[PDB]
């Protein structure tokens, strides 16, 4: 799954 | 720029990158990793307003870092820690290539055990473990156990998953749809065996495995994606930013 990448 | 037109414009400005890596593997019998490298490949996918000048940042000292042997870069990277700087193109494109050897999680341990029972039969236990956190799950499993030429039949007894006797591809094989970090798993088969010319003994070829996981085998950590445009008028922090890790298996195989 993707994530957020901050 | 010849990979990117000039008037690009989105209300959402987003991005997406894919770390794909494939982790390949020989392990002998007794543990001994023979073999093992990791192929990846980081792509971008960029809805991004303008002429951006993007910083991709990942652990490459050489806690978490890794070693990177060798790797290739798309025409829009500006070669000189030292990370990549680029303008990317529009949509979906290959941003870089790379080879790794040192330090490589091995998502998977094969242990498997054989016993010949006379002429007629052979005992076969395979035990796979997750080497990997316990929150993440690995999917569409798959452990491939090779059979004689002359096999008569296969039972097999196993808890997790479905399991097949293959008689054309000569091999058993075990399906798991999915399955989380640190836990074990076993498939007990008995091999049923014909008469054969006694002299020419079975060269048993590996177990092998197919997997997918969802990090990076080489340890390989996106840090950050710095989008800086300089005429128009947003700004790092109201890009939308995804990142997303699939390993799967090469040649991953254990010697019996």
């Amino acid at each position: 799954f993707y994530r957020a990448l901050m | 720029i010849g990979w990117r037109r000039e008037g690009i414009k989105y209300r959402r400005n987003e991005l997406f990158l894919d770390v794909l890596e494939s982790v390949n593997l020989l392990m002998s019998p007794q543990g001994q990793v023979l073999s093992a490298h990791v192929s990846g490949r980081v792509v971008m996918k960029s809805y991004l307003s303008g002429m951006p000048e993007c910083k991709f940042g990942m652990n490459d000292k050489i806690k978490q870092s890794i070693a990177i042997d060798d790797c290739t870069f798309h025409q829009c990277v500006r070669l000189s820690e030292r990370s990549i700087s680029f303008i990317p193109p529009d949509g979906e494109f290959e941003l870089m290539r790379y080879r790794t050897t040192k330090d490589i999680i091995l998502p998977f341990r094969v242990i498997p055990l054989v016993r010949e029972v006379g002429r007629t039969k052979l005992e076969v236990k395979v035990v796979i473990k997750s080497n990997f956190k316990p929150s993440l799950l690995a999917q569409k499993i798959e452990v491939r156990i090779p059979t004689p030429l002359n096999t008569s039949g296969v039972q097999v007894i196993c808890m997790k998953g479905k399991a097949k006797y293959k008689a054309s591809e000569n091999a058993i094989v075990w399906k798991i749809k999915r399955m989380a970090g640190m836990k074990e798993s076993q498939i007990s088969a008995e091999i049923e065996l014909l008469p054969t010319n006694d002299k020419k003994k079975w060269a048993r070829p590996p177990i092998s495995m197919n997997f997918e996981v969802p990090f990076a085998p080489s340890g390989l950590k996106v840090r950050y994606l710095k989008v800086f445009e300089p005429k128009l008028n947003y700004s790092d922090h109201d890009v939308i930013k995804w990142v997303r890790y699939i390993g799967r298996s090469g040649i991953y195989e254990t010697r019996c």
